[PDB]
């Protein structure tokens, strides 16, 4: 672009959740500001009563 | 005057709340992810609104 | 003349020192830390002030 715009950041208002394998989190988890922005871990049981 | 330049780019429709808004982004990519800003090339010139 | 050439560049903002001006970089580069000059393209053209 030329100069393109001066545009002013969009708000976040969202609830971001990440779905993804157990074997998955291990690359995302080494970051301190991960545990810090997802608290919850909704792990889901591979196996039912 | 420009009308394109000067009309209020509504993102999205008003949502009732109710549900929620739901979105789910199978292919994450930054254009995807925060958007991204489109352009014209007239004869070679760049420009954007 | 362009008097665009020629405005004072205050980089800065007239401050009290009470708060002390304070700045954080969530994340630092070179061109957030130390600034950047801009250019404006005109049809091909390459200029800056």
């Amino acid at each position: 672009a030329p100069a393109g715009l001066e545009v002013e950041p969009f708000p976040i208002q969202m609830q971001v959740i990440l779905v993804g394998t157990p074997e998955a989190f291990e690359g995302l988890e080494e970051d301190p500001a991960f545990s810090e922005l997802f608290r919850i871990r909704a792990e889901f049981s591979p196996t039912l009563p | 005057l420009d009308p394109a330049q000067w009309r209020p780019n509504l993102l999205t429709s008003s949502s009732s709340g109710t549900p929620p808004p739901i979105v789910y982004e199978p292919y994450a990519t930054a254009p995807r992810l925060f958007g991204r800003l489109d352009y014209l090339v007239d004869r070679g010139v760049w420009s954007t609104n």
